[PDB]
């Protein structure tokens, strides 16, 4: 809830989980 | 045999190869060049028997694999580990009459809850590795080397579609051998037999009935009753093509496909149900044969002396090898006269798709990049929904 | 303390979990489930007796921990190693002698001084290694695994400040027993007896005197005097917590004429000034409980077969593993009654935290990011200044 | 042979049978050899002129600790980040080392719930009628009754959350944060120097090895002196203000009485080992004039309710009822105030009341739940014998 | 014989008898052996010359609690709600329970009357002015008559007030306020003490169980320390006067003597235990020394009798009487105010005189309505030996 | 001092010294605000003020 | 021509031969500055100067 | 007093006096302005500064 330095680097940025783009291909 | 041709000599020459310049720390530098010769071999012209043949196209077949069950899976967020469900218990209406204690209208009556609870799923993965330098011999266009770049990802992306039908396809066989009560169980004798039985066992759904699902192995419905029903567009058999191809050759699958559902479709089915094997005996890994059989399809972190559990599944032919024999039995139906008529509704399947590219690792060392595709997938069976298995069991 | 409970049973059995699956090359891949019931367990509840228990609440409590010794960090350059210092030590006038020849004149007397070398300091590593696969595993909401992957960072920060005022409380520690003079100590015999000789040592620093240095230590200064004097602006009292409570409710409390002899404006105090460990003897490590306890405090590049040299700094309670004892003492006084009079400026304190927060290392084949931390501290003190050990 | 002796005139009578005498004809009063004589008039019903309902509303201080949550699931947990050192670089090391994890640990602890509690009253439309002899008077005595059950809710978590912090320091609290004083005298100095000691970076002073995972491992907090209390009796903050501030030349400065929060007794309320079952009546007649209108005699009470009244004098409490009281008179038992945690849930605990309207005697519930735990992961010294 | 001892010529033979001398023709005054003696001349009257009438005014030291009545009506009552502690919810018992009723239960102490004081005196026309040689010092006799009576009424009613607070803090109130004592440097850190024991939710410090309804249950309370007031001896506000404020540097918080209401002596009363009547002459005269025109030989005196002066050397009153008064001195009794119910009715005061008219002598009188009770529903604690 | 190709990819801007940022702490202050027990001769309690401690 | 979606990380983005940055120049001039022996006779001796280094 | 000459380059002018420079006494206090212990008394840490020391 407390954001301090949230946006610092690449793992405190994986867990605002990221890219939706490939899935898998029948629907 | 054996050939003294000026042409084969030459092809032959190994010591010549870009191999001898890619396995040694100090290698040739300059090339001198070569007399090519189409003279009475393969690749000779009747017109200018002295230039070196050359290729009309090259062509990536790509086919797109297809997980059946995709229309299935929904998509959660990944966070925690446990889902439960849990449905409402019955509670027939009754009569009223005018004539009781009146006191009555202050007691309670409270709803049973009957749940199931469930654990994870496990996180999948797989890498390739392309490199920069010695791939580039042999595509002569910038357009062909990035459509096979292309093509191996999206081969990636087919083998998980593959994994993942089989992969449920077993879970489904699996059930219904070891899990499932005697109750859901109807037995046939033979294949006429068993189709009458198919077909009443389909119209045996969509009735409130509480007979046919397995609500009694729930965690709180013992006693009392829990009626479901089904409707015909989540519906779905698992057979064998064998029994496919004589289930849809009868006067009824024609008048359920015509004016109504396409019945081709509602029976899903497959050549023999299960090329997956599980593990019964918690072994080791011994020989070296073992590791490199593993390493062809793509099992590249499995070394010597790793140990597995009781329960691992393989999806794939392991069962000929010196230590897995005795150790590892197959998911297959036995005899295999074979229906297992579920709710489509049944299957509690979702997966983890976001983000399964993560970002390549370069190693410029060699110039060869590697990507690596992870995604987690869930896969369950609930028990509040109709199941039917029919067999010769 | 045998329990047939169903309930306890199925979560006795270690067979079904995001462990054994996380092991192994394969592993089960499909869920059956299992049947939960509350009744008769520490999860039971009187309307519904089938559910998994819920949480609605997850804390991380954090806590900042500040230094007590960063307004003595001087930010330099980190670049070349050795630093020097010197003072020129003193010559007394003499006598005209006039009965000397006359050739007297042409011969020179140099000025005689006395140097020290210092060296360099140490590079100073930690990291931490965050999940993405099962650390998601706990933490039901994303906000809650964002705060733990913040409270991790900031606690490296807070265990960097209270590791430097530990190493600092060591270093003066460490100096004022081993390293010193004679005439430096004193010998107290109580506690109302130390807080009149600090008083009274206090006001011999700021005298012209000759000893209360160790200029006898310095390159050149084994044979010749030095003297320093001190401004009282410039003198730091380090004391255990005892006796600042003991001055503050006994000796401040119950005078009169507090108006001038107030000296703790300039005490510095700890609960505890001894918590940190020093090498002799120059062991190795050979056993795994040993690197068992050293990988819970945070050091996971030790291996079996390391060796430790004869002066290095555990900062950590660690006298009690099978290797360590008796070639691991501990800095602390004997007494619990202990003063150490410094001037301030003797103390050089040179951290360099620049290049500090190294970008970091996605590691896709466990999905995973590790974080480096980085900074280089030199720490030392001067022998050229005036010093007073008051203890038994 | 007088008129007061005989019952089967009063009011109780109208309202005890289902038919009764429709009408009046006179009572044919006179006070003669009654409490009620009077030396002229001898004919005359005596005359009562006030009706005054004494009423104080009562505290809690512990009013500012109360959050209110949510009050949805059912366990809380909490938890730290253990320390973890700078370690030294080497450069002879393999470089395999750089692809290493170095995971974070922590410690944990897990809470269970609180509990919702109850009170009720029902008011009268027809009986009460009869002992007023105006409306206002009777509108006051149904706000009065209502303002008691705020008061005495109030009384109550006061109560068992002194008693709470009593019993944390005697049967929790480890002996490495017990400090041993000798008399009134050496306390309030030993008081001094921990408040002192708080403040200090410092891996002592909490129950980390209380909890789940702080076992191995160390972990260091601070407090602030803004966030400190100090939980003593009544005999040792009034020796604070009559003897050692009075005989201290230059106080400016070191007086700490803006933490200290006193009280009467630090034991008024019980605890129950060994359980039982209420077997008399005399003891249920006992419960009731407390408000419990549940209990009847077949119930158990099991083995750690409480009661916050002098239940252990009885008949068949004893034996079976401790106390939560300080053994030696010294106690000073230091905090930190964010270890305490204490969250309410007060939003619907005005019930819709429930109207009878044969009898006409409305009902009205009050319903809170209160959460009441104790953090192990702060600054805490107790000080006793 | 001597002229002075001849009552034959005194002027109290010329007023008891009804014929007496018209005429006289004078005396034979001499003081040859009298105490009257003069060296020169002996034959001459003693002169005087003063006569200082030595009048002081006195006060109350209760005037403020005196609120003024109507003097109607004889009855009045104070009741509270008893405490109600929330009882944790079962969810076991029966669906019916919300159909029960839960009254609340008052305390309901009943007070009675006053009683009405009343004071006589005669002044006469005809014997009176044999005395006073100006008319002025009659007048001033006559004045300090009537400013006598007023001031016998304030301390007669001060006395009262004192014996009413000494007899409630003896016999009347609990255990738990009773606290022990042992000097005079201890009762002066206990009042400490007890002073903010009465600013704390307890239900120790009242007395609900002599109350009517509060026989068994409890009744929680607070205090202001704008109305505690604590009643001692002058040994004890000496003392704190000369030990405790004086030898203490930061007395600028705890002085608390502005609420130390100090008597010079707690005890000149006395109570009738035992029923009896009166047979002696002598007693009659020492009863009507002090002012009991009323009484007779024969007349009865009831259980609930209050004397206000030293009787208990009467050979009636012996084993009778009782000296209500701390025993030992060390005395501290922390009321409460709010509890101290004190009324008085002085509006129809002063009557009409009655002139008589035969012996020429006027006779006023003086009535006056008071009430002095004391409620048990406040904070109280008593520290004696 | 020669400046050739000074600006580079990851070390030529790693001998210039990166970035300072997060300089250990001093806010979290001791001595002064901590290591106290300084506070005034003030009539009453309540400066307590117990938070939730999520960060 | 096989779509797909080829713009991808570094591998997607080097088999289009990602940007030329170094020459590997003659610029230190070869056989046409250096490798000669052109200088013609002159007055005397000592144009020559030593530099300083880096 | 013997005026002559008065002059030579040293021994006239030092018989005289050579000109005063230095002056060996208290200018760096001792005892008088510091050797003090007469402070004052208030809030407690961090008046001790550090030098450089380089001159």
């Amino acid at each position: 809830m407390y954001e301090g330095n949230n946006m610092r680097s690449m793992m405190g940025t994986s867990y605002e989980d990221s890219r939706l783009n490939k899935r898998t291909e029948l629907n | 045999q054996s050939t003294k041709n000026e042409t084969a000599l030459l092809v032959a020459k190994s010591a010549k190869s870009a191999l001898q310049d890619f396995n040694h720390d100090y290698s040739k530098s300059w090339t001198f060049g070569d007399k090519w010769d189409n003279s009475n071999t393969m690749f000779e012209t009747f017109v200018n028997k002295y230039l070196f043949p050359k290729i009309n196209e090259t062509l990536l077949i790509d086919i797109a694999l297809g997980n059946r069950f995709n229309w299935l899976a929904k998509e959660q967020d990944f966070i925690g580990q446990y889902s439960e469900e849990y449905v409402i218990m019955d509670t027939v209406p009754i009569n009223m009459d005018l004539s009781k204690n009146e006191e009555l209208m202050l007691k309670r009556n409270y709803p049973r809850m009957a749940t199931k609870l469930y654990g994870n799923g496990i996180v999948k993965k797989q890498k390739f590795t392309l490199n920069n330098n010695d791939t580039r011999f042999n595509f002569q266009t910038l357009a062909d080397a990035t459509n096979y770049a292309l093509g191996v990802y999206k081969k990636k992306i087919s083998d998980i579609n593959v994994l993942e039908e089989k992969e449920m396809r077993a879970m489904l066989v699996d059930y219904s051998l070891n899990q499932l009560s005697e109750t859901n169980v109807r037995k046939a004798t033979s294949k006429e037999d068993l189709a009458s039985k198919v077909f009443e066992a389909i119209l045996n759904l969509q009735n409130n009935s509480a007979k046919y699902n397995e609500v009694h192995r729930a965690s709180g419905g013992a006693i009392g009753q829990y009626t479901t029903v089904s409707k015909l567009k989540d519906i779905v058999i698992l057979t064998t093509d064998s029994l496919k191809s004589y289930l849809l050759d009868t006067k009824i699958a024609n008048t359920f496909q015509i004016a109504g559902i396409d019945f081709t479709d509602h029976v899903i089915s497959f050549d023999d149900l299960g090329g997956v094997f599980k593990v019964t005996k918690e072994f080791k890994l011994q020989n070296q044969d073992s590791i490199d059989f593993l390493r062809a399809y793509g099992d590249y972190q499995s070394q010597l002396g790793d140990t597995i559990p009781v329960g691992a599944v393989f999806t794939y032919d392991v069962s000929k090898l010196k230590e897995f024999t005795g150790n590892v039995e197959e998911i297959k139906p036995k005899s295999d006269l074979y229906a297992f008529i579920l709710d489509i509704n049944s299957i509690k399947y979702k997966r983890y798709t976001k983000g399964m590219l993560k970002p390549p690792f370069h190693n410029p060392e060699f110039d060869e990049v590697t990507h690596w595709i992870h995604y987690y997938s869930f896969k369950a069976i609930s028990p509040f929904f109709n199941k039917i298995l029919i067999t010769d069991q």
